[PDB]
């Protein structure tokens, strides 16, 4: 089967450092594209984080530029999300998100639990 | 049944019906388990699909292949209930358009054509099956693909690694968003032409980012306000910047930066003032500078400092007066200025013995200066709606000129040294048939004679 | 003349019910016209 | 009645029942115009029953 | 009578009355 699972939820105030992760099953992290996107309660989800299959390349939206790192980890098949002191604004429901990986089935983007952080 | 043969849509039946049905069940239930197979729409559907197949044969869709604009074979299917299991046997079909077909799944069968590259998505949302998509991934150049809504565009348009021109015409405007519908276009590594149409307000991001390996980024906002705001320094490959009715309102600043730049069109941007051409000189390799359907003064005189221009297009445009440093490019070939308050022509355009088109349609020119007619390269001029009192002897010195327009013009004389031509024919020299009358007809049966091939 | 199909058994019995309720019928009829001193 | 009994014996005499139990090779044009026109058949017999 | 039922009869099961009735 092929789902998304990532944790790391947990309530932190501002001032500290806050790891999210992943977990892929089913197929390979580097021939896939995998997505970063916030939920926010009463506003609709917003892309954070790219990672582009086939070289490795970051994409970030304009919110969010020159503050948070990702990395794609094949050993553990994960992609690692890393944020530098995120603001209480910065409050949300992160979403995974992989489309059209390798498999052509029906399903073609899936999506994670979604993990709530939150900074005050 | 609906346990038994997997139909699940079969609705209960209503009184004075259902009775009937339990009768005959008493009876014995085979005539209601045959009689079944006509309340299920499964079942409808599926004699829709056959009696399509079997109306449209094989042989009736050969005959319907047509030839596209760039001259490939193309079938056009236009409100069909689906795709026929015939048209997936004409292996030499290179372009399927589909249009306004309901619930389309495209079989695996598609995978028994190979010369299909471009499919066609016209307001049908087509779901498609592993084997088939697998096919589509590895064998399909384009894809164009218009919609009303987000979601009724396939969700596996992302899947296709191997596609080159993606053509969107819909609205991808969604709620709050920077175009998270398209989100995932930076999977396409293989994107050539982008040919965005949804208004767009903001640059997509996306679009931006994905611009680094594009060719020809052709947008359509219909007079819908688009800001760039150092959008395009990060592309550098880019060499077509189409961006018809994008209501930019004047030349964006970031436009210089793409050197590598050879087609530029801002039709219907409602620009004021072009004296950017200045900052122009960074493209070296612009030649197919295109301004036209736009409200511009003048030319500015900078248009001399680039000296590569050869398709040079400022039509549908007020301008009173054309600067002399305008033919300092010695290259033009597709220089067109029409619909424009023109009065007359400086005499330093005839030395650009470069020009093949020419167009001064709807321009008050009393006259054409000789030096004009000096060049031998020229290939077709159109003159349309010009006050024009007559037309010197000395055109018919031209040789390589294909085609001339009168229509339109004040003319009663036409010099008979006109018919001295190696290439001539009436396709090409279309003029008021009073006015034909004017030349002797000696000429006029030896062209007719040779007018059949 | 397919009008069987929606007789059930239990009208073709009671078809046959009446007819042998009509033959007896049909007997006594005769019987008491022909001798009912 | 005998409207009833007439389509349900058009659907029990239909080679497209046949077909379609038979589902779990080429098939004529007017069969599948007069299967057509029983599906047509059909749902006025339902609309009007 | 006897025309008027067998005209009746034929527009009754006549293919082309589906059609007619489907366009509606």
């Amino acid at each position: 089967q092929v789902q998304l699972v990532e944790s790391g939820g947990g309530l932190v105030q501002a001032g500290g450092s806050l790891r999210l992760s992943c977990a892929a099953s089913g197929f390979p992290v580097m021939n896939a594209g995998m997505y970063w996107y916030r939920q926010a309660p009463g506003k609709e989800r917003e892309w954070v984080a790219a990672i582009e299959s086939e070289g490795t390349s970051t994409y970030y939206a304009d919110s969010v530029k020159g503050r948070f790192t990702i990395s794609r980890d094949n050993a553990k098949n994960t992609v690692y999300l890393q944020m530098n002191s995120l603001k209480p604004e910065d409050t949300a429901v992160y979403y995974c998100n992989v489309k059209d990986v390798g498999d052509n089935h029906f399903p073609y983007d899936y999506w994670g639990q979604g993990t709530q952080v939150t900074v005050s | 049944i609906r346990e038994e043969s997997s139909y699940s849509d079969i609705p209960d039946v209503k009184n004075d019906f259902a009775f009937m049905l339990h009768l005959i069940d008493q009876y014995d239930p085979l005539y209601s388990k045959r009689f079944a197979v006509f309340l299920s729409e499964v079942s409808e559907n599926k004699l829709r699909q056959l009696n399509l197949n079997n109306e449209w044969t094989l042989d009736k869709l050969r005959q319907r292949l047509t030839k596209n604009a760039q001259d490939k074979l193309e079938l056009h299917l236009f409100m069909l209930s689906g795709i026929p299991d015939t048209v997936f046997d004409l292996v030499e079909l290179e372009v399927l358009k589909l249009e306004l077909i309901p619930d389309v799944t495209i079989p695996p069968s598609i995978a028994q054509l190979t010369g299909l590259k471009e499919l066609w998505l016209y307001h049908t949302a087509a779901k498609i099956e592993a084997p088939a998509l697998a096919f589509l991934r590895e064998n399909l150049r384009a894809l164009h693909i218009k919609f009303t809504d987000i979601k009724e565009i396939p969700l596996w348009i992302y899947s296709l690694k191997t596609l080159e021109e993606l053509h969107l015409t819909g609205n991808l405007s969604a709620e709050n968003n920077r175009y998270i519908v398209i989100d995932g276009l930076r999977e396409l590594k293989r994107l050539k032409v982008l040919r965005l149409k949804s208004n767009l307000s903001k640059l997509p991001q996306v679009v931006t980012d994905v611009g680094v390996h594009l060719q020809k980024l052709s947008i359509n906002n219909e007079g819908t306000k688009l800001i760039v705001l150092n959008s395009l320094k990060k592309m550098v490959n880019l060499t077509e910047l189409e961006l018809i009715r994008c209501d930019l309102e004047r030349i964006p600043h970031s436009i210089f930066s793409l050197h590598n730049l050879q087609e530029i069109d801002l039709k219907d941007n409602n620009l004021k003032t072009i004296e950017e051409i200045i900052s122009f000189q960074h493209l070296h390799r612009l030649t197919c500078l295109k301004l036209w359907y736009n409200h511009i003064a003048y030319i500015p005189i900078q248009i001399g400092n680039l000296t590569n221009l050869e398709r040079l297009y400022l039509n549908r445009n007020k301008i009173e007066k054309i600067p002399t440093q305008l033919f300092y490019c010695r290259k033009l070939r597709y220089l067109d200025l029409s619909h424009n308050n023109l009065t007359f022509l400086p005499a330093d355009i005839g030395l650009l013995q470069n020009l093949q088109n020419l167009a001064v349609t709807a321009n008050r020119i009393e006259a054409l200066p000789p030096e004009l007619f000096q060049c031998r390269k020229l290939r077709a001029l159109h003159l349309g709606n010009n006050v024009l009192q007559s037309l010197p002897s000395r055109v018919g010195e031209l040789t390589n000129l294909t085609q001339i327009e009168l229509r339109g013009n004040r003319l009663e004389c036409l010099p008979v040294e006109l018919g001295e031509c190696p290439l001539l024919k009436r396709s090409g020299l279309v003029v008021e048939e009073d006015l034909f009358s004017t030349l002797p007809p000696e000429v006029k049966e030896r062209l007719w004679r040779a007018d059949k091939e | 003349p397919a009008y069987r199909i929606l007789k059930p058994w239990w009208d073709v019995f009671t078809d046959y019910i009446s007819i042998v309720m009509l033959m007896i019928a049909v007997f006594g009829g005769t019987l008491q016209v022909t001798q009912d001193k | 009645l005998e409207h009833f009994v007439s389509i349900l014996l058009k659907c029990f005499d239909s080679p497209w029942t046949t077909r379609a139990l038979s589902e779990t090779g080429v098939l004529d044009k007017k069969e599948g115009e007069q299967a057509k026109a029983l599906f047509e058949k059909v749902k006025k017999f339902r609309t009007h029953v």
